[PDB]
């Protein structure tokens, strides 16, 4: 815990001397083709051009404050480039708050543009201290460190050729297995095999180079497929974040920093509510918690999403919490109406309306209700 | 299902199965699609021998991957 404190020091003095003193980097998008505008404008940019303070506006829009803007733009931004619509991501199989890169992302000729385009959003996110609306897995984030993965990885990639790679490692294999450093996949309605290492298809795999073997085809399992636009995104993100600053990072601290904290505290969040028309005491209230208590983490990451649209909150947690116009935390306003309603949100507020309901399974019941998945 | 068989070749058959085979047919299936005599074949998965059961016993399932290697006489 203090040593991320430490880490985290280090990192903003080291990002703070990269910065130019002089210039700032200049962004002017309209909200409707935030994406396409946003991708035109940063891919004509240098490298160095994205360390330079931001300045984003908004098409017709005077903002509040720049750094608010900024902070909304990375947001809807980074919402729609990872969107599974343009093609560039894809929901992990059993997670929706996973994405993975799509394998099939070439049907767009320029994608490894917008992957390069991607890998400099999140640099930029991490360079100036804002958040990616998104989440990838922990071995995408260990490939975006340099790390190596490492076998244990595989138990949820791949369980069948998991056990396969451990009982090679575990057992003898002269004699018994006549393996190659050459390896074959199904690649659309086909299969194409794909050397390891140079001349890995005239190597054979023996007792003393079966764990080389075992960490490249690991390795491999991850990027196959995905590789050039892991690449380029990488090459992205390392152009705004070189990548020796992240030498003393582990993967999970790499995605607190770029995309904030998953894991949501009730107690944290109780303490940085306020409240409107209602009191600490008022069943209303109490109800709430109540049912924010017994929300699994799933549940309690859609209320979020609703009431504030991030399923995520910054490092400082729930006192951090920002709104339009700099912070604002987590408000329950008590509302004047029909007790059939369903809570509304008010997302720029990060405020919640709810009617005066009569029970806590009422309340429980139209909770769960409003915050249905779209 | 339909389960699939990373062979010591690096082969990847696939092989039209059942649950309600057993491994000896299993080994037949083998003997179907590259000829392997069963006395030679020593099938693995959940890192452990498959004693000649069903597929439907060992925990195996649909759409799976063993490993089959080379049993040595
Ligand atoms: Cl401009
Ligand atoms: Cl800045
Ligand atoms: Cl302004
Ligand atoms: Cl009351
Ligand atoms: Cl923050
Ligand atoms: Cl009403
Ligand atoms: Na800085
Ligand atoms: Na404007």
């Amino acid at each position: 815990k203090r040593d991320l404190v430490q880490k985290l020091k280090i990192l903003r003095q080291e990002l703070s001397q990269q910065q130019p003193q002089a210039g700032h980097c200049r962004i002017e998008v309209s909200r409707e083709e935030i994406f396409e505008e946003s991708y035109r404008q940063v891919m004509k940019m240098r490298p160095k051009d994205l360390w330079k303070r931001l300045m984003i506006k908004f098409r017709g829009e005077e903002g509040l404050d720049y750094g608010g803007v900024a902070r909304e733009w990375l947001y809807l931004l980074s919402h729609e480039m990872l969107n599974p619509y343009y093609g560039l991501f894809q929901y992990s199989r059993d997670d929706i708050y996973t994405l993975q890169i799509n394998p099939d992302s070439a049907v767009n000729p320029e994608h490894l543009s917008y992957f390069h385009f991607v890998g400099r959003i999140m640099g930029m996110a991490v360079f100036h201290g804002h958040y990616i609306d998104g989440g990838f897995t922990l071995p995408f984030y260990k490939q975006l460190l340099g790390k190596s993965i490492t076998l244990d990885d595989m138990e949820l990639v791949d369980p069948d050729l998991h056990n396969s790679l451990v009982w090679i490692l575990e057992n003898d294999i002269t004699g018994v297995l006549d393996h190659t450093f050459c390896v074959e996949h199904n690649a659309y309605g086909e299969i194409i095999q794909h050397e390891l290492k140079p001349n890995g298809k005239s190597i054979p795999v023996n007792e003393e180079n079966k764990k080389e073997y075992v960490r490249l085809y690991v390795n491999w399992r991850f990027l196959r497929g995905i590789e050039a636009q892991f690449l380029a995104l990488q090459k992205g993100f390392n152009e705004v974040i070189p990548q020796h600053l992240l030498k003393t990072f582990d993967e999970k601290e790499l995605e607190l920093i770029i995309c904030g904290l998953g894991k949501i505290d009730v107690n944290d969040w109780k303490v940085n509510t306020r409240l409107k028309h209602c009191t600490p005491d008022s069943n209303i209230v109490k109800w709430f918690w109540k049912a924010v208590e017994f929300f699994d983490e799933e549940r309690r990451a859609r209320l979020l999403q609703f009431v504030t649209g991030s399923s995520r909150v910054p490092l400082q947690g729930f006192k951090a919490l920002q709104g339009a116009a700099g912070p604002r935390l987590f408000t329950i306003h008590q509302i004047d109406a029909c007790t059939n309603n369903l809570p509304k949100a008010h997302t720029c507020f990060n405020r919640i309306d709810i009617p005066p309901y009569e029970s806590y399974e009422k309340l429980y019941e139209k909770l769960l209700t409003a915050i249905e998945e779209t | 299902m339909l389960i699939f068989v990373w062979t010591f070749k690096g082969n990847t058959i696939t092989l039209e199965v059942e649950p309600s085979d057993t491994i000896e047919n299993v080994k037949a299936k083998i003997q179907d699609k590259e000829g392997i005599p069963p006395d030679q074949q020593r099938l693995i998965f959940a890192r452990k021998q498959l004693e000649d059961r069903t597929l439907s016993d060992y925990n195996i399932l649909k759409e799976s991957t063993l490993l089959l290697v080379r049993r040595l006489r």
